[PDB]
């Protein structure tokens, strides 16, 4: 402690460290992988078991029945951020009679993450979000930050072990974008990406969670028995 | 200890933690206003991070009112708040006194907010260097608004971690041009030393924005260059440096 | 005491853990906690809780640690329960919010939520919900329930703000004896009366007396029955035919 | 910020104690003495003031007695400042008790309620208490003559005989062997004069020094007369008693 | 190099300051190779493989 | 937010209030201020100070008018004592000229401005007024009054004091010079005399500035045709009068 | 103000709550013993000092409602703000609901009281320890609880509180049984008395007894009858 | 504590260590003015310095007007420079909806002066950093100059400098009143006061001046304007033809 234990100070160097602290939430946290081509959004959740008696805490939340984020990071953080989102969606369609815009809500969720780290007493939050959606500008995916940085990507990832899911990405970057009207590839390309990013975890088909939003199907968990027909 | 925070005073006239906020400023890319005889051209750097990402598709330029661009470096979220809070401000004044605010106006308001905030305990300085300017009808003017809450007039200002690059340049372009230059020719000087001020940042690549108030081809509105004419910008500058 | 803490002056402050440590010592007064043993069952959810006698002074057949939250849903407390005087009211006084408003038996995770989001409300004013705690609750739930519409359902409600569904969870000081044990002798084939005695067995191991129903005490969610708590005449009965069947060995 | 500047006063010590109510009592016996004897006929208040000068105006002073009503008064012994708010607090608790029952108080009843205020200050908000000892002389019908000393943490007693401030263990032990159970209030003021010229902080022991009041059954139809001397009075009775 | 002397900012004394990065993707898989030529490796070995992972 | 609503006076472990027994020693690092009570009257007299020669003194003051039988003259801080001054005046207007519709006596006057020093020794956000306040005043029914009211928020009547920075000495002198019946006439040349033992400064009424509460003066009435009341009893000493009183010295 | 007096400690605490025993540790000995139809609250007064008025000074044993005592050890000061509290309620359940209270009721009530200054921001916890003891009406079942300053609440048979109680509760063990009081509030008297002469000593006027039994009768004996009560166990020991 | 100064808090010298720090920061700007009344005005001029030629040389100020009758000239940092303008107006518009008449020199003295006591009594507010001179020209008391300090002490003036080379300025201002034996120089018109004022300022600071290196605010009587860089330059080449 010098400078470390206050969100309100600074620091010669003109970082802070309580922001650093709240990034290794998402790198204690589980992988998940979000990529969406043009023609429909997926992301692909690992979802974690705390033993066998046990069941798995899901990681995805319906938002809207065209929105879903996906946490990756501490469990109460993330059920403070899913309400807001939903209030402020809710608001838009009552208000202007409006599917909330994608890029819009963004800019809210970075403010409110802001007024926590501009007074005393408040925290940083330690969840990042993944928000997909598809509004009437088409498919998206936002990468949400413990900074409060908002980027739209065609495909990303947060998590432990998230350096070797974005390489993987790299690669097929260039395939994703160029399939649309089968929802079922994207999916599969999803499967692969966090199948480089497992410490042996293996693929269970109560482990591995899907979620999709496309241009005329609305915002769908699959677990189950659905799962393993991309398993 | 007296080293730490804003409502601390210490025998030297330093106030530690203000002139920190400069180094977090330090820390953002270039970003550049040309002050023009018709209005005011910023352009801001972008750093391209992955060939992941989705190009064009991220504004650093926010539009407070219609008519005052604005453009910040230093933390990217923190500059987002002092952005919202002049939109309100604007807001506040084009209702009570139903005109678009000037802008010595608005200088006024922001200038304010993060003066506050060097003294209470409770609150930390704001760590952002904007640049804000525009049209108003008492004509074009220009701001940069320092983290320590200072701001002066500028006929070229900047800020930024290629503010060493860039000012060296713009005191080239009041030799060039000491009558001024046109917010049409100030497109390609705006591209020009956006990329000079990429060789402080060469461990990357980058996307150029640049958007324009000016009277004369904007009708006085905040708007941004786009589709043909951008693309002869980006041409003009990427020759000169090769 | 005095183990190295770097950070703990904020409330909510960071920590090169990437996690508060505040609700990490929230977890670790569970251990501390009388144990609390539940078999989660298709056929039925037992409860049992040892009471724990402390003197031979003490009544210990009028102080209990099962606690009804309504008819169809109870509820075991484990830690520090002076803090589940707090929140025990107000789960019951959700369970009746629901009733009032929609006529309609509560969900067993819906109520394990709202606790939750009662639990993560410590802060001297920040997020959406005003603090009105600035310390965390050190005391952890095992909700049990039964809905008709996913049967049976057993939780593990944490200080943390989070919850797991378990086929079967003991928690308290004995916890780490309890659970390996879990690991074997639970399955999804078990019938009413063989768990019953497997709550007996496991608190037979953690027992720090001996077991009689002066110090131990059952209670069940059955469906066409709702929450019962037994009464220690009952209790006997099915403690001594372990002890029959002990000694068949 | 400010939590990391919060001084935290209000807590426990490890021995469950409160450092600032003991630090509190500690310098209360920087301040000057103030007795209590409660004769059978009559209670005597006999204080001995905390400052003196030759250049002092110490006449009109009244500057550790006090009237709350006409029935009951109060000496006070410690931070003047922090007590003068709790006496126009009693005055007014005192007039409210009269406002709605249109009877005065007795005793009891005002002695616990300005123990509650006290206990407040030391229970939470993050104050530090108010360093104030009353000894309380007042009559009612119900229990008579009581008198009583009151301390900052909030908490009191009855006594025959009480002294409060610098030397409390020197005066208490000469109280008990010169007490006995009914006095006239003569033989009171003579020996409320007689522990104070033992007790004395300085060797000297006078009149202008003095500040002494009594309450007293000489009003006749069983009233009670509120005297506070005037030191020309006092001078006379200290004659009278053979110290000076 | 955070805990230099002022007197070693300057240039005259150490005058090129060079810094040391953490390994990149082609630099992991070279360092791999180095040390495994020492010892005797299957002829199903892929450089690369290891080196992303 | 704001959280300072802590004490920032504590007792101290060795018992007094450490803050307020740093303000006293402020007093007497500043400048010199006295006042003696004559039989019928009362005279306050005290140096004005500047940073510059070329700063006036005439737009400064340090006899302040509370009411029109009362003023007040300090030693201590001049910011402190500008706005005690302002709330003094204010609490005597609220709180008697409205509820009893006339000025409140001295001693009444006394006790207020007490209860202001008070909280600012209470409470936090506030630590004390470094001020020694002398309050001489005359009302009817006590006639002449003298005061001091100190750091600390207890009163003191007085027959002659002084505070500031020359104050043990000047008692001293005092404590010869005072007499049983001492007037006012002889008084004012008295406290010229000592505050000249105490100031070394070039002696006028230039510098030195004089108020008495002597005797009232029908012709400051600024009104006549009232032969009820009567004028001020205070009576502000401008450069002249002083001027006759040095060569009388 | 709204910053915490309340620091949570890592061992699995709140320090707090510990240093609030240890205040609750160094007060005055409170016995709790039931009859069959009596309770019985023996106290410990520090009558030691001389010239006390003790005629117009509250006992320790303060009755909160006609059927309802309750008896403390710990901070005498911060005591009274919980007899406040608790006679308040009482008047609050007769209102809206009739009836007077159980004893249960108002254990729990004072069970909630002393828990919230634990859990609130700007408070510190009372280190105040109860005894609550009484009737329930419309019944004749004595039932004794305690409350205690971490805001648990407990039933007991018989229990003692206070300082070195540890010394009466192996008393208790060995002279009082689980399964019979004794029976006439004459005997049930004379075996607290002869509890409390164990750490209490020093004569018979430090010892005070109030006695209990249903129908609302709530008396105290008076040290005249202490002295004969005393002097018997005297004889006979 | 070792918090002991840190809040504003006494020492065992009996002293708020933390009120000098203050005014040990109202020289940061490092600015020089002076101020002489006339006989029917009053005159302030104070130094003018740009650190670059990419600056506008008009917005560059320290005098800033207040009421149509006070100017006020400030000396230390412009971010507290600005949060004095602004508290300063606010009283402006305060006292003559409530009085019915225009705020007196006098009493802005006093209320700007209670409210910096404020700042230094609150645990928690830091002061400004700023001297304020007031000028002013009044019916009533005549032409006046009141300075406030970062204390909320204030006293009037004959004339008066601050700056930190302000020492050299109060030896001009005290040989030239000891010669005239009066502390209002006896002349009747404004153009001559400009004149005298720069005359000490060039022999005090040792440098002579130019039109863009000066400011000068004048406050006549019933109207205060600031003189701009050409007015500044016809007074400059009457002073070497007296």
């Amino acid at each position: 402690n010098n400078y470390d234990g206050d969100t309100v100070t600074f620091s010669p160097t003109g970082r802070l460290f309580q922001v650093e602290y709240a990034l290794e939430a998402i790198k204690q946290g589980s992988v998940t992988v979000g990529l969406r081509s043009n023609t429909h959004a997926v992301l692909v959740a690992l979802k974690r078991n705390a033993d066998e008696l046990s069941s798995y805490q899901k990681k995805i939340i319906k938002c809207d029945e065209h929105m879903g984020l996906s946490l990756a990071g501490l469990a109460p953080d993330a059920r403070v951020l899913s309400n807001y989102l939903r209030q402020q969606c809710n608001y838009s369609s009552l208000v202007f009679n409006r599917k909330l815009a994608v890029e819009r809500a963004g800019h809210l969720l970075c403010d409110k993450a802001q007024k926590n780290t501009q007074s005393y007493g408040g925290r940083p939050y330690g969840v990042g979000l993944l928000i997909i959606g598809y509004d009437k500008s088409g498919a998206h995916l936002l990468e949400f930050q413990p900074s409060g940085n908002v980027t739209e990507l065609y495909g990303t990832a947060i998590g432990a072990r998230s350096q070797g899911a974005k390489t993987y990405l790299e690669r097929t970057l260039d395939t994703f974008i160029k399939i649309d009207g089968n929802p079922d590839e994207l999916i599969k390309a999803g499967v692969e990406a966090i199948s480089q990013s497992l410490r042996d975890e293996s693929l269970t088909v109560d482990n591995l969670s899907i979620a999709i939003v496309g241009k005329d199907t609305p915002f769908t968990i699959y677990d189950g028995e659905a799962v393993a027909k991309y398993i | 200890g007296y080293d730490l925070s804003n409502s601390v005073f210490s025998p030297d006239g330093r106030n530690f933690q203000v002139e920190y906020a400069v180094k977090a400023v330090e820390n953002g890319t270039t970003s550049i206003g040309i002050k023009c005889n018709d209005g005011v051209v910023f352009a801001v750097e972008k750093l391209i991070t992955s060939k992941l990402l989705v190009p064009q598709k991220n504004v650093k330029i926010q539009v407070v009112d219609r008519h005052i661009g604005c453009v910040y470096s230093g933390l990217i979220p923190d500059g987002r708040h002092l952005v919202n809070r002049g939109r309100e401000e604007a807001a506040s004044f084009k209702k009570l006194y139903k005109t678009p605010i000037p802008i010595p106006a608005f200088a006024d308001r922001l200038g304010q907010y993060v003066q506050a905030h060097t003294l209470y305990n409770s609150v930390r300085p704001f760590g952002v260097s904007t640049i804000f300017g525009g049209v108003d009808k008492n004509g074009a003017h220009l701001y940069m608004l320092e983290p320590s809450g200072s701001y002066w007039g500028y006929k070229g200002a900047a800020t930024g971690k290629g503010r060493q690059s860039a000012k060296a340049e713009l005191e080239k372009l009041v030799d060039h041009h000491p009558e001024g230059l046109s917010a049409r020719e100030a497109v390609k000087q705006a591209a020009k030393i956006i990329y000079l001020a990429h060789e402080d940042n060469k461990e990357k690549d980058f996307e150029l924005e640049i958007s324009w108030c000016s009277l004369s081809e904007t009708n006085g509105l905040h708007k941004f260059v786009k589709g043909d004419l951008l693309q002869e910008a980006i041409d003009f500058a990427q020759k000169e440096i090769n | 005491f005095l183990t190295r803490s770097e950070y703990d002056r904020g409330v909510s402050t960071f920590s090169p853990e990437g996690r508060l440590f505040q609700v990490e010592y929230s977890l670790e007064a569970i251990k501390l906690g009388s144990t609390a043993i539940g078999i989660a069952t298709k056929e039925g959810v037992v409860l049992g809780v040892e009471k724990r006698a402390t003197s031979p002074l003490l009544e210990s057949d009028s102080i209990e640690k099962i606690v009804e939250i309504d008819r169809h849903i109870g509820c075991a407390m484990s830690g520090l329960t002076a803090d589940a005087r707090s929140m025990i009211e107000h789960a019951r006084t959700a369970a009746v919010t629901h009733n009032l408003y929609y006529d309609e038996d509560i969900n067993v995770e819906s109520l394990t939520q709202s606790v939750c989001d009662l639990a993560l409300r410590f802060g001297e004013g920040a997020s959406g919900e005003e603090r009105l705690m600035s310390r965390p609750f050190g005391v952890a739930l095992l909700i049990a329930g039964h809905d008709a519409d996913d049967g049976y359902q057993l939780f593990h409600a944490e200080p943390s703000g989070t919850f797991y569904r378990y086929n079967a969870k003991a928690i308290g000081s004995g916890s780490e004896g309890a659970q390996a044990e879990l690991l074997n002798e639970w399955h999804s084939s078990l019938t009413l009366k063989e768990a019953e005695l497997l709550v007996l067995k496991i608190l037979k191991q953690v027992m720090e007396e001996k077991l009689d129903e002066n110090n131990a005490q059952l209670s069940c969610i059955t469906k066409q029955d709702g929450f019962k708590i037994y009464d220690n005449e009952k209790t006997a009965e099915l403690i001594k035919e372990l002890k029959e069947k002990e000694a068949a060995e | 910020g400010s939590r990391r500047y919060d001084s935290r006063t209000t807590i426990f010590s490890p021995e469950g104690r409160l450092y600032q109510v003991e630090y509190a009592l500690e310098s209360i016996s920087h301040a000057g003495t103030a007795i209590g004897i409660m004769a059978s006929d009559g209670i005597v208040l006999a204080a001995e003031r905390k400052v003196t000068s030759t250049l002092l105006e110490q006449d009109t002073s009244t500057e550790k007695l006090y009237k709350l009503n006409d029935k009951i008064a109060v000496a006070v012994a410690g931070l003047t400042a922090d007590a003068e708010i709790l006496i126009n607090t009693a005055r007014i608790h005192a007039q409210n008790y009269l406002k709605t029952y249109n009877e005065d108080i007795p005793v009891e009843i005002l002695v616990r309620r300005l123990s509650d205020i006290k206990q407040g200050y030391t229970q939470h908000g993050g104050l530090r208490p108010f360093g104030v000892s009353f000894i309380y002389a007042g009559y009612d019908d119900r229990y008579g003559y009581q008198l009583y000393t009151s301390n900052p943490s909030g908490n009191y007693t009855g006594w025959k005989a009480i002294s409060v401030g610098a030397n409390t263990s020197a005066a208490q032990t000469l109280l008990q062997m010169d007490y006995k159970d009914d006095m006239k209030v003569d033989d009171a003021i003579e020996l409320a004069l007689k522990t104070l010229s033992k007790t004395t902080d300085s060797s000297a022991l006078t009149y202008d020094r003095l500040e002494f009041a009594t309450i007293r059954k000489g009003a006749n139809d069983g009233e009670v007369y509120q005297k506070i001397f005037k030191p020309q009075e006092i001078k006379d009775i200290l004659v009278k008693t053979g110290i000076t | 190099v955070d805990v230099l002397d002022p007197a070693l900012l300057r240039s005259g004394r150490l005058d090129r300051k060079i810094e040391f990065p953490l390994p990149s993707e082609d630099s992991r898989a070279q360092i791999l190779q180095i040390h495994s030529r020492k010892m005797t490796t299957d002829d199903d070995i892929n450089w690369q493989e290891l080196a992303r992972s | 937010t704001d959280r300072y609503s802590f004490s920032l006076t504590t007792f101290s472990p060795s018992g007094k209030l450490g803050q307020i027994d740093y303000a006293l020693t402020a007093v007497k690092q500043g400048v010199t201020s006295l006042g003696i009570k004559a039989t019928n009257g009362v005279v306050i007299a005290t140096e004005k100070k500047s940073s510059s020669p070329l700063a006036m003194s005439e737009t400064l003051s340090k006899v302040s008018l509370l009411t029109p039988d009362i003023g007040a003259v300090y030693s201590g801080m001049g910011p402190d004592y500008r706005v005690l001054v302002d709330k003094s005046r204010k609490v005597a207007h609220t709180s008697y000229k409205r509820i009893y519709g006339e000025y409140p006596p001295t001693k009444l006057l006394v006790s207020e401005v007490a209860k202001i020093m008070q909280e600012a020794t209470q409470s936090g956000g506030v630590r004390p007024f470094g001020v020694s306040l002398l309050i001489a005043g005359h009302d009817e029914f006590n006639g002449f009054s003298l005061y001091q009211v100190d750091p600390s928020g207890s009163y003191f009547p007085w027959k002659a004091t002084a505070i500031g920075k020359g104050s043990v000495a000047a008692k001293t002198f005092l404590e010869k010079r005072w007499n049983d019946e001492l007037e006012l006439e002889d008084a004012i040349h008295i406290a010229l005399l000592t505050l000249k033992e105490s100031v070394e400064g070039e002696f006028n009424g230039d510098t030195i500035e004089l108020a008495i509460i002597g005797d009232e003066n029908p012709d400051l009435l600024g009104y006549t045709g009232i032969p009820t009341d009567k004028g001020p009893r205070f009576r502000k000493l401008t450069s002249q009068e002083i001027n006759d009183r040095l060569e009388a010295l | 103000y709204d910053r915490a007096l309340s620091i949570f400690s890592p061992d699995g605490h709140i320090f707090q709550v510990e240093y609030a025993l240890e205040a609750v540790k160094r007060g005055t000995c409170a016995v709790g013993v039931k009859g069959k139809n009596c309770v019985v609250l023996g106290c410990e007064r520090r009558s030691t000092l001389k010239l006390q008025d003790t005629r117009i000074t509250p006992s320790k044993v303060s009755k909160i409602d006609s059927h309802v005592v309750l008896s403390f050890s710990g901070l005498n000061a911060d005591s009274r703000i919980l007899i406040e509290k608790a006679r308040v309620e009482a008047q609050s359940h007769r209102l809206t609901l009739e009836d007077p209270v159980t004893v249960e009721y108002l254990t729990r009530y004072v069970a909630g009281v002393q828990q919230r200054y634990t859990q609130s921001g700007g408070v510190r916890p009372f280190g105040v320890s109860t005894l609550i003891a009484g009737f329930d009406p419309r019944d004749d079942e004595p039932k004794l609880y305690q409350t205690e300053p971490s805001g648990i609440y407990s039933s007991w048979s018989a229990q003692t509180i206070g300082r070195n109680s540890k010394t009466v509760r192996e008393f208790l063990e060995k002279n009082y049984d689980r399964k019979e009081p004794p029976a006439t509030v004459e005997e049930c008297v004379k075996l607290t008395v002869r509890s409390l002469l164990e750490v209490v000593q020093t004569g018979a006027k430090n010892i005070e007894i109030t006695v209990v039994k249903p129908d609302s009768d709530i008396v105290a004996l008076s040290s005249e009858e202490i002295n004969q009560y005393v002097t018997q166990i005297e004889q006979e020991k | 504590a070792g918090y002991d100064r840190h809040i504003t808090i006494f020492s065992p010298e009996g002293r708020l260590y933390q009120v000098e720090y203050a005014f040990k920061a109202t020289n940061q700007t490092n600015i020089n003015s002076l101020a002489v009344r006339g006989k029917d005005c009053t005159v302030v001029i104070s130094q003018k310095k740009v650190p670059d030629k990419l600056l506008d040389p008009t917005t560059v100020s320290y005098i800033f007007c207040i009421s149509r009758t006070i100017g006020m000239v400030v000396n230390g940092p412009i971010p507290d420079a600005r949060n004095a303008a602004l508290r300063a107006k606010a009283e402006a518009a305060e006292f003559r909806y409530k009085y019915g008449y225009d705020m007196p020199c006098d009493v802005l003295a006093k209320r700007m002066a209670n409210l910096s006591q404020i700042y230094t009594q609150r645990a928690y507010m830091r002061p400004l950093g700023v001297i304020l001179t007031f000028v002013s020209v009044d019916e009533e008391l005549g032409p006046s100059i009141y300075k406030t300090d970062p204390a909320g002490y204030y006293v009037g003036y004959k004339a008066t400098a601050t700056g930190p080379k302000q020492q050299e300025i109060t030896t001009n201002l005290e040989n030239h009143f000891k010669k005239s034996k009066i502390d209002h120089i006896n002349e009747e018109s404004w153009e001559k006061v400009v004149e005298f004022a720069i005359t000490h300022m060039i022999d005090a600071l040792g440098t002579e001046f130019s039109k863009n290196d000066l400011e000068v605010g004048v406050a006549t009587k019933d109207k205060f304007f600031t003189l701009s860089a050409e007015n500044i330059e016809e007074r400059l080449v009457a002073i070497a033809e007296q």
